[PDB]
């Protein structure tokens, strides 16, 4: 996935690379759950690429 | 008995619970079929009169 | 041998998370 994201920078107008739906926190999420917070942290560092 | 006895799961967040419980209910076209049936009923009564 | 027999029996007798409850599970 990392190398595919790197290769997708050359074809902006043809193909769009987005984060998969499953990666986002489940059913909304709450700051209440540790598992959820980590999902958010993982998503936050991978979104900018 | 219902008034005097009632409890929630040990942990609970209403947002996540309802976002999980309501989603399966919103995949159906029964209400739309009902609207079509209502239109047919009104057309039929006007035609009859 | 007796060592693995004891370990298997202990695992069988003994062995049977942070997330909000859901109607699914």
């Amino acid at each position: 996935s990392f190398r595919v994201a790197l290769a997708g920078w050359l074809y902006n107008g043809v193909v769009t690379t987005v984060i998969d739906d499953s990666s986002y926190p489940k059913d909304g999420g709450s700051v209440t759950s540790l598992e959820n917070l980590w999902d958010f942290f993982i998503l936050a560092l991978a979104l900018p690429l | 008995v219902a008034l005097l006895s009632g409890k929630y799961p040990p942990d609970l967040v209403t947002n996540v619970w309802y976002a999980d419980a309501i989603y399966p209910m919103y995949a159906d076209t029964e209400v739309f079929s009902n609207l079509q049936r209502d239109v047919i009923t009104c057309e039929a009564v006007q035609t009859l009169v | 041998p007796m060592s693995t027999r004891i370990a298997e029996a202990t695992s069988a007798i003994v062995s049977k998370v942070g997330l909000p409850p859901t109607a699914s599970s």
